């Protein structure tokens, strides 16, 4: 177990699902472009985790 | 412009010389000065100079038999009174440059008798001062360091010409014969 | 001492000292005047004394006798103590601040070991720039541009924090109007162009130099530039506009009507087409970066999300007029074309099909 | 109404407060968490209060009870057991530490918080914080109410303040009770005026700012000038200095004071003279050396030039012009042509004095800089006549 500081990154999972939080890229455009929307992914091999 | 003046005895040289010698050839802008037309932009009023350089050294040997005589009198009433101004003019005159070599000459002498130009007197430095006479001297002696300086500066940069002439001739020299004859 | 004493040293060639005396004349009146009270008399024997100094073409060859002397120093003091003080004193005694400005620019532009100098003073007249706008004329802010121009080095090496103080100014003229206009037959119509332009041009001098574009400056500029949305148009950051069609067609049709020396539209045009040219050229340069590094990537990737395709193309067949034959030269312009073209071919390119239209 | 105010407000004499014990005897006792305690600001000598519409108010000692004007101490908001009240002749253990406390407010009638508002408006964003400071139940987390006493010999001079303006404030309202009738037989007014307080007060107020001597050394002259800099830029703070021009025109607007003074009857036609020169005196005692209170004086230049008074004050005026002349050169900018004229007319008028030729001086090359205006004006105006 590792303290948590400001600055760091961090991943997290779910626990239902076991699959990790994200932005994804494909959202409902509302301010269109500063719209992301955020959702799990299955495997954690990006950079958006 | 040499560094050190025309060395006689050959071996035996290197005498410092006298400070504020007028040999130097620096860069300086006139004073332009203007006539007093007394209208009633427009330049300084014009006074003659000469009186005045007269004037004030005069003064000076009289102010310096004074101060000598150790009267119970001063010329203003006090030793400072009587010493301040007259040298406040006279570093004034040499700060403008007007003063000559003759100028400068027995003024520097008046500042110190027993060592001076060759093959009794007081000079200022050796009576007492009230203080606040000091400061002057002071400045006279900052100038006198100041035309040394000048001096040293306007001979290096004579030297440093000359032999930058000679070493790019040499390099001419060297650059020409060889190299190019190409023996390969 | 005499260590001391040797930069300050020169030595010149013979049959040139009567300019040198002429040079030594003026700024010995200039080192005079520098103690006099600030006068209408005083100003106007300084700028003749800078006119004159300026045409005397010893400038011209020996920049290290003028960085030896100190005069940019002097001239710089000057332009402090005329300056300093509130906004209506920096309008007090508008004139022969111009003068100061237009002799350091020059004198950057002269040389370098010049412009490394001028260098040292950019956050003093980038603070002193945004109140020193008053009326046309040179600017702290083109002194500043001027430091930088085509240098690899200076640029990159020594721009920490001011990009941050641009960019926050930049924000500061987004919101509100300039009083100034506002005066004399003005719609007042907030978030003037007049204010912002100049600002982007000093960031378009900043982040591309020589011919390519810097990474590093690049990335600041685009993170503090997407850190706050109202430095963008409120046409892209409010949803009331509608990228830069709308606001285009917008601005044709204020041009068009008297009413809703400057002409609103074309300031209007001019903020939009230097915003789309500053980020054309803050785009990723040559595709090399971006063949094998993701940074790359994701910039190009947040200026596809800024700016939506198609809407350069739309500009581009909006029509001009063309009077032939001419008019006006504050109109639709054929000069801001080449900006939307140059966003264009740097993040969006050329396939095949889009080559038809 | 009380504020939450951070800045140069910390250094002036509008942050103090004083805690009273409710118990006579041996109040100065460590102090306990959960006693009673009422706090004092000395300068506006008023007391905390709660009221029932407006809150935390400062009122007077008059008006306030006791239920409203108590407050405590406590470590904590949770209540503790209800038994902190205990009787003790000695000093006792040191219940509050200083530097650490962290205590909070809790008025003891209502029981209910009084942290602070914290309204955040939109509105006044660019502007210094500042939130009125009201009740709130819950409360929040970051008060940070940490004790650090630093009252010293600044205390000593807040209370002088306020005893100085109220004694002014009093005498100006007796000004105010009778410039407007005129007097005859009689009584002029029933409260009368308090003259040999203000004599006295002006005596002692002209001692306490007595420029340090020469003959001391220079570590010590050093450190009477930094405490004299910072007593005399509080006394400003506070605004003794517009209370001194007050005092000053009501006096001046009786001219001769012969029989104008007979307006107030007798008492008044004896220490006209000697009050008016002992305001200015003080007034020039307290605009030396201080940068900014002479920087001040730009509005009021025409209001010190202007007077030139024959008889009632000479050269008094005189030194408060030197001094905002010598001092401050944001004045010099602003002299134009009249005063120049009065100045000089002030030779013609008085004789010849040297302290108008230091004056005429001191007019043209102040600091580094020479203006020329003021330069060109003199000498136009020592006409060639020879007078």
């Amino acid at each position: 177990h590792r303290t948590l500081l400001y600055g760091h990154a961090i991943l997290l999972r779910h626990a239902h699902s076991r699959m990790y939080l994200s932005c994804l890229t494909t959202s409902r455009s509302m301010t269109d472009k500063l719209a992301f929307d955020v959702g799990l992914q299955e495997d954690a091999t990006g950079e958006a985790c | 412009i040499t560094l050190f003046p025309p060395g006689r005895k050959g071996g035996n040289a290197r005498r410092h010389g006298l400070p504020g010698v007028g040999v130097t050839t620096s860069l300086r802008p006139p004073h332009h000065f203007s006539p007093p037309c007394f209208v009633a932009a427009r330049l300084s009023p014009a006074i003659p100079l000469e009186a005045l350089r007269d004037k004030a050294l005069r003064m000076l040997g009289e102010a310096v038999r004074d101060g000598g005589q150790h009267a119970r009198d001063p010329v203003g009433g006090s030793v400072e009174f009587q010493f301040v101004p007259v040298l406040k003019l006279v570093s004034t005159l040499l700060v403008m440059g007007i003063f000559g070599d003759e100028d400068v000459k027995q003024i520097l002498k008046m500042i110190e008798p027993e060592v001076f130009t060759e093959e009794l007197e007081e000079g200022l430095l050796q009576m007492k001062l009230p203080e606040s006479v000091k400061l002057q001297m002071c400045n006279l002696l900052e100038y006198f360091c100041d035309q040394e300086l000048q001096h040293r500066v306007e001979s290096l940069a004579a030297f440093a010409e000359r032999y930058v002439d000679k070493l790019q001739a040499n390099q001419r020299s060297r650059y020409a014969l060889l190299m190019r004859a190409f023996t390969m | 001492e005499l260590l001391r004493a040797l930069p300050r040293a020169y030595t010149i060639s013979p049959s040139s000292v009567e300019d040198t005396m002429s040079l030594l004349e003026c700024l010995g009146q200039i080192r005079s005047l520098l103690i006099v009270q600030m006068g209408p008399q005083e100003e106007n024997l300084m700028i003749q004394s800078i006119g004159n100094i300026m045409n005397n073409k010893v400038f011209y060859q020996h920049p290290n006798l003028m960085r030896a002397l100190g005069m940019h120093e002097t001239v710089m003091e000057v332009m402090v103590n005329v300056l300093g003080g509130g906004e209506t004193k920096e309008i007090r005694f508008p004139k022969m601040v111009t003068s100061c400005c237009r002799f350091l620019c020059y004198f950057c532009r002269i040389s370098r070991q010049n412009q490394r100098s001028m260098f040292d003073h950019l956050s003093y007249l980038l603070e002193n720039s945004g109140i020193g706008l008053g009326m046309q004329g040179s600017t702290p802010l083109d002194v500043a541009a001027a430091s930088v121009i085509d240098n690899n080095e200076l640029a990159l090496a020594l721009q920490e924090q001011d990009l941050e103080k641009v960019v926050s100014y930049l924000a500061g003229c987004g919101l509100q109007s300039c009083p100034m206009l506002l005066a004399k037959g003005y719609p007042d119509i907030g978030w003037n162009p007049c204010g912002g332009e100049r600002y982007l041009d000093f960031l378009r001098f900043a982040v591309f130099v020589n011919g390519e574009s810097v990474e590093e400056n690049a990335n600041v500029v685009v993170r503090l530039l997407i850190r706050k949305p109202e430095c963008f148009g409120p046409a892209l950051r409010g949803e009331g506009g509608s990228g830069l069609l709308a606001a285009i067609e917008e601005a044709i049709r204020i041009s068009e009507d008297p009413a809703r020396r400057v002409h609103l539209g074309h300031a209007i045009m001019s903020f939009y087409a230097a915003l789309i040219d500053l980020l054309g050229r803050c785009a990723p340069e040559m595709h090399l970066i971006q063949a094998g590094k993701g940074e790359a990537l994701r910039i190009r990737a947040i200026l596809r999300s800024l700016v939506p395709l198609d809407d350069l193309v739309g500009i581009i067949s909006l029509p001009l007029q063309i009077p032939t034959l001419x008019x006006x030269x504050x109109x639709x312009x054929x000069x801001x074309x080449x900006x939307x073209x140059x966003x264009x071919x740097x993040x969006x390119x050329x396939x095949x099909x889009x080559x038809x239209x | 109404l009380v504020y939450y105010e951070g800045g140069a407000v910390c250094t002036h004499a509008r942050s103090l407060w004083r805690l009273e014990p409710l118990r006579i005897s041996w109040s100065g006792s460590h102090l306990r968490w959960g006693q009673p305690l009422r706090i004092r600001h000395v300068t506006t000598g008023r007391y905390l209060a709660l009221t029932e519409d407006q809150g935390l108010v400062v009122v007077d000692a008059c008006k306030a009870h006791t239920k409203a004007t108590s407050f405590c101490f406590r470590v904590s908001k949770e209540k503790l057991d209800t038994a902190p009240k205990r009787d003790v002749e000695g000093m006792g253990p040191p219940e509050i530490k200083y530097g650490e406390s962290l205590c909070f407010v809790q008025h003891v009638a209502s029981g209910l918080w009084l942290t602070y508002a914290a309204p955040d408006p939109k509105a006044l964003r660019l502007g210094v914080l500042k939130k009125k400071a009201i009740l709130h139940q819950e409360g929040h987390m970051d008060d940070a109410l940490f004790l650090t006493r630093c009252q010293q010999e600044e205390s000593q001079a807040a209370r002088m303040i306020h005893s100085t303006a109220g004694l002014y404030n009093q005498f100006i309202k007796g000004l105010d009770s009778f410039s407007g009738k005129p007097r005859g037989s009689g009584p002029p007014a029933g409260p009368a005026l308090p003259i040999e307080a203000v004599i006295l007060s002006l005596q002692d107020l002209i001692g306490y700012f007595e420029p340090p001597s020469e003959e001391l050394q220079h570590e010590e002259k050093q450190s009477k000038l930094r405490s004299l800099r910072n007593r005399q830029s509080l006394f400003q703070e506070e605004g003794m200095l517009s209370l001194v021009l007050n005092c000053i025109d009501r006096l001046n607007v009786y001219t001769t004071a012969a029989h104008f003074a007979e307006y107030a009857g007798e008492e008044a036609a004896e220490s006209w003279k000697e009050i008016v020169n002992l305001l200015y005196e003080l007034l020039a005692s307290l605009i030396r050396g201080n940068r900014a209170n002479c920087a001040l004086f730009s509005t009021n230049l025409d209001w010190v030039v202007s007077k030139l008074d024959r008889l009632e004050a000479s050269s008094g005026i005189l030194e408060v012009l030197y001094c905002v002349l010598i001092e401050s050169p944001e004045v010099l900018n602003i002299i134009q042509e009249n005063h120049i004229k009065s100045i000089i007319s002030l030779l013609d008028k008085h004789g010849r004095n040297h302290k108008v030729l230091d004056v005429l001086c001191s007019l043209c090359v102040c600091n580094g800089v020479a203006v020329r205006s003021n330069q060109d004006l003199i000498t136009e105006n020592l006409l060639p006549g020879r007078e």
